[PDB]
RNA sequence: AUGUAACAC
RNA sequence: CCUAUAUUCAAUUACACAACCAUGCAAGAAGAGACAAGUCGUAACAAGGUAAGCAUACUGGAAAGUGUGCUUGGAUUACC
RNA sequence: ACAGGUUUGGUCCUGGCCUUUCUAUUAAUUCUUAAUAAAAUUACACAUGCAAGUAUCCGCGCCCCGGUGAGAAUGCCCUCCAGAUCUUAAAGAUCAAAAGGAGCAGGUAUCAAGCACACCUAUAACGGUAGCUCAUAACGCCUUGCUCAACCACACCCCCACGGGAAACAGCAGUGAUAAAAAUUAAGCCAUGAACGAAAGUUUGACUAAGUUAUAUUAAUUAGAGUUGGUAAAUCUCGUGCCAGCCACCGCGGUCAUACGAUUAACCCAAAUUAAUAGAUCCACGGCGUAAAGAGUGUUUAAGAAAAAAAAUCACAAU
């Protein structure tokens, strides 16, 4: 790439970035329109909490439920966030414990 | 600025056009624009409310075309004085009326535009120009006999300072300038004010416009 | 007066230019004489041939 | 941006911070904001006095004598400012809210030595 | 004495590009302008229209073109002020001699 | 620059080192040069090396290139009045036509200095405002006046909710 | 022709 | 029209007109990826048991097979 | 970038992803007081209160301050300024429309042709030429305030506002809907600016002084949060047994887990600590035989380089 090759096109300049499965916002609220179980991948076996949500956005998602312990059911009000799980293919989405119907882990008792 | 995406608005040119065309169909007679209510000090018209220092002069006085209009030519050359330079200055003012157009509009027939020549002060100007504060009820007619009483005038030196000391510190840099190219002179800079002149308040302002030179 | 000056060097760079391009004239008459002489030397040997 | 009419004003421009004013002399428009887009800023004025006790106070002096000479209109504590300077004869404000000073001042002498009887 | 014209081009230097339509040739100016990631200077091209009176324009010339002052429209702002170098007849103007690229038609040390 | 046959002159302390600054009448220049011969290489070395430095003190100034119409090599400066400035180059060399051109047509070094003169006569040290016209900011970051409140807490004093307190009691 | 699915320095 | 001024009008006419798209849903059709496991074969990696591969045509449940040119990203072990 | 982790039985090279650094919003846990700075979900609809008045009547002001970023690749920089206002006899000063251009200016060429985008004449009209922009990116499409003493645009919508939908807070406060996003339906013109008046002076939800909020720095009145396999500082005992579960990447958990949950201990911050999302920064002045890359071949236009010196031309199977 010789001085009138790049002359012709330009200093390289950064792509924006691809927005995630949020849409950019940072926590968005949904309502669960769904709950099951989900397996993983090749190295490690289980069958981990998730759920089908509707969003305030209007799409409609695949999320996780942290933590150990729920207790959640259809028509519930949750908070999630864009944190995406390693082990399970198409989950991009983490609810947040704490928040609206889902509350934090219970202690033994 | 320009460029080659501009559109071609006709809506705005449109609407100034009618706008213009509207205000001049319907531009206000000032006998409706200026008809008061005398009780509650307030214009029919503009919605404005009088300002009280000027409450009691309006049922207590009348104006120019109130007291012009029974007047047989309609006051030509007639001289027209005012109670606010009545009330403030001892010496007479009143204005000589060279040509007045009434309104029809008003059925007692009490406005209109009427132009004159100015006394103020004793001093006549030479030139004639339209009366302003027309509408005010603040004017007064002078009589025939005494016509010439109040046209005689004593003319009184003035004895204001035509110049006077500088500023202080202006007066120093005054000094220290001459000092610094060598003016060994030390006369007192005096400030003069022949330009200076200043025509107080009531004098009335000049509504023809100035033609520029 | 940098316009008087400009005007007399250009007019002394002119001198120096026909100064020279007569010495490479006379450069250049010598050649066409070489040339000339090569010339009539390679026309009279193919002369020869065709007769 | 472009405005319908107004004049130069030579005027006091409040910048700073809580509890402490700071005003700029600034030749600017009338019709533009307190703080928006000047002409030139010609001199400062410390509202607070120092650790040596002084109100200190700096003035351009050609550049506002231009600017009055071709036309700035003055606002009020620009011209007490001035007065103060000696660049303009002291203004009538000053003088009556001092003779108002005396007066009051006299007043609150004569009703303390009434309330000390 | 005010004649002025409000573009910042008042002497320019360009390239005939045609001679299409009547009394007007559209020419080629060539500046420098700095790139500055490389910071180097590069030839830009920019089309002006110059009105020629006479129609002595063959496409190919060198010309000089002189700012208007009141242009008659919003696309010829300009005119031939000289044709610098005519295309194919190119006269030095140190020597005043018709030449052809690097060779002199005539020489200048033979004045008879 | 790694690439190009000279790399140092497309350096930014090359271009302004280079000090030939024309003066405000001029418009056009032009330089018409040939490629081949002995005579024209001082020309070939002023296109290759100062035209970047001039074009960078003269952005205004158009600058036009010719190669191999003229037999000799010359420039020509084009003004606003309709003058033509020729310089003839035959046999001088780059540092030569350096010279030539800022003692025909440049700008004086007293001019300069006085011209940025005035120039920082625009930034006065006693305005006041942003950092990136002006000196300071606050009136409190001068040592001898009150400190700024959101470093020194001001006395209770001189404080507004404890004048406002005062008067409304 | 084939022999799947849990190796750690 | 012996000072000098007052009023009016400013609205239509002739056609095309959801074509063009963008966003959601859908009777259905086709692909790709992921395929801790099932059935069918073993195509390729060793002259992978017919040397592989490219262009292209035909054929076959499926990897694939064959035909005409081209390549070594294959050897022929080198007084054989 | 002073780099580090990560491909493979293993080494070298190429090449992506992530960590380490800084800032801003939201959420979780915790929270003692002050000062300063800032208040930021929405061009969706608004109950109510105020936010333009002054002045001897005429007049003068009335998106001027302030609010917002919906639209437009809008635009940054530079010439020339009609017009408005101020002071004055002139003439100067400020704002600067419309008009342009030396130059700079988001992505997309899977947007490659646009379709009349042009010129002369002498009179402002008749007519005649066949023209204009464009691969140094026209004409289109998508997205967006910005290059910040600041600049551009909007005043419910139909780019405009004659007219029609229809009764307008994108003023200060506040209310619904919506959103992850939560300031007082508050005191004064005491100080600065603006408006008016000759003037004492009047008004000002601009502003000043406060109220609320860990949003950010400072001082102390204050002690909680995260983490302990490697990168990367720091773990002992129990319970579970590819289950429950954890992780930014490599990855760990399959009855002896420094990686899961709890306990002890330890590390690092601190009235803050993590998580999420945006940013700042980060790709190529480096390469093209085997890793991505020399396009199947030649000629030419545009565009360049000609920089020091020469040459074209002979058996054999071009077509
Ligand atoms: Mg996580
Ligand atoms: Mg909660
Ligand atoms: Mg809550
Ligand atoms: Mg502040
Ligand atoms: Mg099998
Ligand atoms: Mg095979
Ligand atoms: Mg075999
Ligand atoms: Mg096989
Ligand atoms: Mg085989
Ligand atoms: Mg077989
Ligand atoms: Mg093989
Ligand atoms: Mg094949
Ligand atoms: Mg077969
Ligand atoms: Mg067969
Ligand atoms: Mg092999
Ligand atoms: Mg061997
Ligand atoms: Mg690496
Ligand atoms: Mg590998
Ligand atoms: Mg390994
Ligand atoms: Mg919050
Ligand atoms: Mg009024
Ligand atoms: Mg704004
Ligand atoms: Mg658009
Ligand atoms: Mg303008
Ligand atoms: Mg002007
Ligand atoms: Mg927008
Ligand atoms: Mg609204
Ligand atoms: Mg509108
Ligand atoms: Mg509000
Ligand atoms: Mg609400
Ligand atoms: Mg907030
Ligand atoms: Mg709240
Ligand atoms: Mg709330
Ligand atoms: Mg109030
Ligand atoms: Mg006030
Ligand atoms: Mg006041
Ligand atoms: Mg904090
Ligand atoms: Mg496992
Ligand atoms: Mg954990
Ligand atoms: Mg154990
Ligand atoms: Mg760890
Ligand atoms: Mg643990
Ligand atoms: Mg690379
Ligand atoms: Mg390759
Ligand atoms: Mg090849
Ligand atoms: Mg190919
Ligand atoms: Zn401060």
């Amino acid at each position: 790439a010789t001085l009138n090759q790049m002359h012709r096109l330009g200093p390289p300049k950064h792509p924006p970035g691809k927005m995630g499965p949020t849409a950019g916002r940072p926590q968005l609220k949904g309502v669960v329109l769904r709950t099951f179980i989900r397996k993983p991948k090749k190295p490690n076996s289980a069958n981990r909490k998730c759920c089908r949500v509707r969003l305030s956005t209007g799409r409609e998602a695949v999320c996780f439920i942290p933590g150990e312990g729920h207790s959640l059911q259809e028509h519930h009000v949750v908070l999630v966030q864009g944190g995406r799980t390693q082990d399970l293919p198409g989950v991009k989405l983490t609810v947040v414990r704490g928040k609206y119907d889902c509350g934090h882990v219970q202690k033994k008792k | 600025m320009a460029r080659k995406k501009v559109r071609p608005r006709l809506i705005a040119e449109l609407a100034r056009r009618v706008r213009a065309l509207r205000e001049q169909r319907e531009r206000p007679r000032d006998s409706q624009r200026y008809a008061l209510d005398y009780e509650t000090m307030m214009r029919p018209h503009s919605g404005n409310r009088l300002p009280m220092r000027a409450w009691a002069d309006v049922r207590h006085e009348s104006r120019l075309l109130q007291l012009l209009n029974r007047l047989p030519l309609f006051g030509l050359g007639r001289l027209v004085t005012r109670k606010s330079w009545l009330w403030q200055h001892d010496e007479p003012c009143y204005w000589r009326l060279t040509r007045v157009r009434p309104d029809y509009a008003a059925e007692n027939l009490d406005h209109g535009k009427a132009w004159g020549i100015l006394t103020f002060k004793g001093k006549t100007e030479s030139e004639a120009r339209e009366i302003e504060q027309v509408m005010y009820h603040d004017w007064r007619l002078v009589p025939k006999h005494e016509e010439e009483a109040f046209t005689a005038f004593t003319l009184v030196p003035e004895d204001t300072p035509l110049s006077v000391p500088y500023p202080p510190l202006l007066r120093a840099m005054i000094l220290a300038q001459r000092q610094k190219y060598g003016d060994t002179s030390t006369e007192e800079p005096m400030l003069n004010l022949e330009r200076a002149r200043i025509d107080p308040w009531d004098y009335p302002a000049k509504l023809e416009a100035k033609t520029k030179t | 007066e940098l316009m008087a000056w400009n005007q007399a060097e250009n007019q002394r760079l002119h001198e120096l230019r026909l100064a020279r391009l007569r010495q490479e004239a006379l450069e250049q008459e010598r050649r066409q004489a070489e040339e000339a002489v090569l010339q009539a030397r390679e026309a009279q040997a193919w002369a020869q041939l065709k007769e | 941006r472009a405005y319908r009419g107004g004049h130069l004003t030579i005027r006091l421009a409040l910048g700073g911070c809580t509890n402490r004013p700071f005003y700029r002399i600034v030749a600017a428009h009338s019709k533009c904001p307190r703080d928006g887009r000047f002409v030139e800023q010609l001199g400062s004025y410390d509202p607070l006095p120092n650790s040596h006790g002084e109100k200190l106070v700096a003035l351009n002096f050609d550049r506002i004598r231009h600017w009055i000479g071709c036309g700035a209109h003055l606002s009020k504590p620009v011209e007490k400012l001035l007065g103060l300077s000696g660049f303009y004869p002291l203004h009538p404000m000053m003088i009556t809210n001092a003779e108002r000073l005396r007066r009051k001042r006299a007043r609150e002498v004569l009703l303390a030595s009434q309330k000390t009887d | 004495s005010i004649a002025r014209s409000s573009v910042h081009a008042k002497w320019v230097v360009g390239k005939v590009i045609g001679t299409a339509m009547q009394k007007t040739a559209k020419v080629r100016v060539t500046r420098l302008v700095l790139d500055p990631y490389l910071l180097k200077y590069f030839n830009k091209r920019k089309t002006y229209f110059a009105h020629d009176a006479l129609q002595q324009c063959t496409v190919g010339d060198i010309v000089l073109l002189k700012a208007l002052p009141v242009p008659r429209t919003k696309h010829v702002k300009h005119e031939l002020a000289e044709i610098i170098f005519k295309v194919g007849q190119v006269i030095d103007p140190v020597t005043g001699k018709p030449c052809a690229g690097t060779t002199y038609l005539e020489s200048p040390i033979s004045p008879e | 620059p790694m690439k190009g046959r000279f790399p140092i002159r497309r350096t930014l302390q090359y271009l302004g080192q280079g000090d030939v600054v024309f003066k405000d009448s001029v418009k056009v220049m032009t330089v018409n040069y040939n490629t081949h011969g002995e005579l024209g290489e001082g020309a070939r070395k002023f296109v290759f090396f100062n035209i970047p430095q001039i074009q960078y003190k003269n952005p205004w100034v158009q600058i036009t290139m010719f190669k191999n119409m003229t037999p000799s090599p010359f420039l020509r400066f084009y003004l606003d009045s309709g003058e033509q400035v020729l310089v003839d180059v035959e046999s001088k060399s780059n540092k030569e036509i350096v010279e030539h051109i800022r003692k025909i047509l440049g700008k004086n070094e007293e001019t300069l200095e006085k011209e940025e003169q005035e120039k920082k006569q625009l930034s006065h040290p006693a305005h006041f405002g942003p950092r990136k016209y002006c000196l300071r900011e606050c009136m409190c970051e001068v040592e001898g006046q009150v400190p700024c409140p959101g470093l020194v807490p001001l006395p209770k004093e001189m404080t507004g909710k404890y004048k406002a307190a005062l008067k409304a009691t």
